[PDB]
């Protein structure tokens, strides 16, 4: 706070600024950055080691540039699923390419940022918005002809209750709170389960910084 | 054949390159584009290519358009720009360059998917050369490209070299024939067409019994759905309520396939004994992707075996589509289709051939009025002095 | 003290002197010490049975309810605790390692009349 | 649970697999 | 494996002396 002799540090300051600035100048190329040793399955930029479940599926699969640099276009408009979710979720569940933006710096091509707009178990999102976990290796792309099977989706509703129970004491509290003001309805009192409704894990989240409201 | 001498390339391709450019000038803008790491324009690279008078300017063509897919631009590559290249060879050598760098795809960046591929598979046919045909069918097969009737073309070719095949066929051959009679057939105008799916389902049928299923879909525009000669027979079945099958080819490929699974069955040692590889290391790192539920294929044989032979016992006796020879009858389908398509073919690369023009005009001008407008903000400065 | 980053949390704080726990149940903030600062106290709970035989819980279940509703998170035990007293529904945990449990006493059981045999 | 449920999961984490456990006993004996 | 075009030389000496 104020003290009326208070020193001016000005190194404080050039500090935040050079370091802001060989930030911005020696921002890594994602090229080398995600870059992987697969022999001993190690990054050589952060020097981490990748978890033992994902080894398999890193050895026998492809990332996402890996199977869109061969595409006429760079693939737009294009169908794109993921192993994962081909194993998880018998309901179709796929990534349509609006942008790619490839990085160059790569001698094969096979990074890069990406964007589009996401079917996830058959549902379908109204936006665009960019792709998580490109780098990732699990992903496939889906044939032309075979496009129309994928997409075909049979439309099932929703059969989890609605309401349920609340739990033995709060029930209590709530039924003794409504007898003491002369309520004498005895409907069972009920849970609303419509706003609970949440995305299991797989569903991927968005990298777009928010708009504060 | 009939479509490259009765569409008139030559004429309209010498009518196309209006920019009077030179190529040191355009070689040293780019060079210091790149060595101050900047982007490039996609018409600095059109020029680039329609200026090229040699094969050592081809040569550099090529290293410019590598340099230039490595650079931010890289989805910036125009269709024209790709046929002036495409031209250019066929000036030259056309059997070489074209070949490499479409085999090599990715790095160049051409990926010509168009009437163009049409254009070089005829300019092949004429000059004969019969493999480096194949392998851009490959390739052409492989960024799946068939909207164009090409594909008569290339299952015209590709029926060539299956009566070409006599040869015990690898893995990764066994898939590619697969693949390029699957893909590139989507024939239902004729029995030919479907009777090729039927060959081609069979094959990779053959490559997921005997490997994997992992080893069909792996780099392939395929499915990764087990089923494969269950959607072979459904064709088979389509024949109840439809005339014809090609169907000669069927039978002996299906054959050789009922062949395989009968005598791998009886026979462990004879059949199975051909891989040694690694034992410990394919035992540790052994991935299963089909479930425990799925039903593996092996097990189905039984079936398999009753439905070629009782659906080839309905077809011969219904259809009586019986082909003497398949090499030769799609030839002739091919050949009698070909015209036509031609004839509508040349209406719209007309179109296309203008458009692109119309897009080159409109972006140097663009380019002129950037450099006049900078060059009136730097007389602004330059004449009367304020900066901070 | 001034903190980067970190939520509201109800957790239990350990009180108690060597081999005779105690806690209190504690509003948070995350980052901060476990017997350290707090935001309120909401409970307390004592884990050695009573001369009655009791582990005694208390909730102060109004404020409880306040800061869940502000978005407090819960600890595990916490979560065990108020599922145990019925204001939130079993936690699946508790419900799991019973079933583990009686899956123990059953191997034991045939293995006890296996070793008398 | 379904079996194709199960199966998937058994495709899921292969090799590090225990053994399938069935319905809990009813009620807890003692010693 | 792949290997890159070596660098070319564009010099025309005729346009240029
Ligand atoms: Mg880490
Ligand atoms: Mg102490």
């Amino acid at each position: 706070m104020a003290r009326k002799k208070v020193r001016p540090r000005l190194i404080a300051e050039l500090a935040r600024r050079v370091r802001a600035l060989r930030e911005q100048r020696e921002r890594p190329r994602d090229s080398q950055r995600y870059a992987l040793d697969y022999e001993t399955m190690m990054r050589p930029h952060s020097g981490n080691r990748l978890p033992m479940r994902a080894w398999a599926d890193v050895r026998h699969e492809s990332r996402l540039l890996q199977l869109l640099n061969r595409l006429p276009l760079f693939g737009l408009g294009r169908l794109v699923t993921r192993k994962s979710w081909l194993w998880q979720h018998d309901e179709p569940c796929y990534w349509r390419l609006t942008r790619v933006r490839p990085d160059y710096a790569a001698e094969n091509l096979d990074h890069g940022k990406a964007w589009g707009i996401l079917t996830f178990k058959g549902k379908t999102e109204s936006e665009a918005r960019e792709i998580e976990q490109v780098m990732y290796h699990d992903w496939r792309l889906v044939p032309k002809h075979e496009e129309e099977a994928f997409t075909a989706f049979t439309l099932v509703p929703e059969d989890t209750p609605l309401s349920v129970p609340y739990p033995p004491l709060l029930r209590a509290m709530i039924l003794a709170q409504r007898q003491k003001y002369g309520d004498t309805s005895t409907e069972e009192p009920m849970l609303n389960l419509e706003r609970a409704r949440i995305d299991p894990w797989d569903y991927p989240a968005k990298l777009e910084a928010k708009t504060k409201t | 054949c009939l479509l490259s001498a009765a569409y008139v390339d030559s004429h309209k391709w010498e009518a196309r390159d209006k920019e009077d450019c030179h190529l040191a000038d355009l070689a040293s803008l780019m060079d210091k584009t790149y060595e101050r790491k900047l982007p490039v324009s996609s018409l600095t690279i059109s020029r680039f290519v329609d200026n090229i008078a040699s094969r050592e300017d081809i040569d550099h063509a090529e290293y410019y358009l590598y340099k230039f897919r490595h650079s931010p631009n890289c989805w910036y590559l125009r269709d024209w720009t790709i046929h002036t290249w495409i031209r250019q060879c066929l000036k030259y050598g056309a059997q070489d360059k074209a070949l490499y760098t479409l085999k090599n795809k990715v790095q160049y960046g051409i990926f010509p998917d168009n009437y163009t591929f049409n254009l070089l598979m005829d300019y092949f046919i004429k000059k004969e050369n019969y493999k480096d045909a194949l392998s851009v069918v490959f390739e052409i097969m492989m960024q799946e490209a068939f909207e164009v009737p090409s594909t008569q073309l290339l299952s015209l070719y590709v029926l060539y070299h299956c009566l070409a095949e006599k040869t015990d066929l690898s893995w990764e051959e066994e898939r590619n024939f697969g693949a390029s009679l699957l893909l590139p057939g989507l024939k239902q105008k004729n029995s030919v067409g479907l009777s090729s799916q039927l060959y081609g389902y069979a094959l990779l049928g053959k490559v997921e019994l005997q490997q994997g299923l992992r080893a069909v879909y792996c780099n392939m525009p395929l499915l990764w759905q087990p089923g494969y000669l269950h959607r072979a027979l459904q064709v088979m079945e389509k024949v109840a309520s439809s005339p014809e099958d090609g169907q000669l080819c069927g039978e002996a490929l299906d054959v050789l396939d009922r062949v395989l699974k009968a005598v791998t069955a009886p026979a462990q040692g004879t059949s199975e004994e051909q891989p040694q590889e690694g034992e410990e290391s394919q035992r540790s790192e052994e991935l299963v992707e089909q479930l425990d539920v799925e039903e593996t294929e092996q097990s189905k044989l039984p079936q398999y075996l009753e439905r070629f032979e009782a659906l080839r016992s309905k077809l011969q006796a219904l259809g009586k589509v019986e082909s003497e020879s398949l090499l030769t009858l799609s030839t002739q389908l091919a050949k009698a289709q070909l015209p036509t398509c031609e004839a509508e073919d040349i209406a719209v690369y007309e179109q296309r051939l203008q458009q692109w023009h119309g897009e080159r005009v409109r972006l140097i001008q663009r380019e002129q009025e950037q450099r006049e407008r900078a060059r009136q903000d730097y007389e602004a400065r330059r004449a009367a002095k304020a900066s901070a | 003290r001034a903190y980067r980053g970190g939520h509201l949390t109800i957790r239990l704080a350990l009180g108690g002197c060597t081999n005779r726990p105690f806690y209190r149940i504690v509003a948070a903030h995350s980052k901060c010490p476990r017997d350290g600062r707090f935001v309120e106290q909401l409970g307390s709970y004592d884990p050695l049975p009573n001369s009655h035989g009791e582990k005694l819980v208390a909730l102060n279940f109004d404020r409880i309810r306040h800061w869940i509703g502000c978005g407090a998170h819960l600890s595990k035990p916490v979560e065990k605790l108020l599922g145990l007293s019925g204001f939130y529904p079993l936690h699946p945990m508790m419900i799991t390692n019973a079933e583990r449990l009686r899956r123990k006493r059953a191997r034991e059981v045939l293995l006890a009349s296996q070793k008398t045999d | 649970p379904p079996e194709r449920e199960l199966s998937r999961l058994r495709r899921l984490y292969q090799g590090r697999l225990r053994e399938e456990s069935g319905p809990p006993p009813e009620l807890m004996p003692e010693v | 494996a792949f290997q890159p075009p070596p660098k070319p030389v564009i010099v025309d000496k005729r346009r240029p002396q």
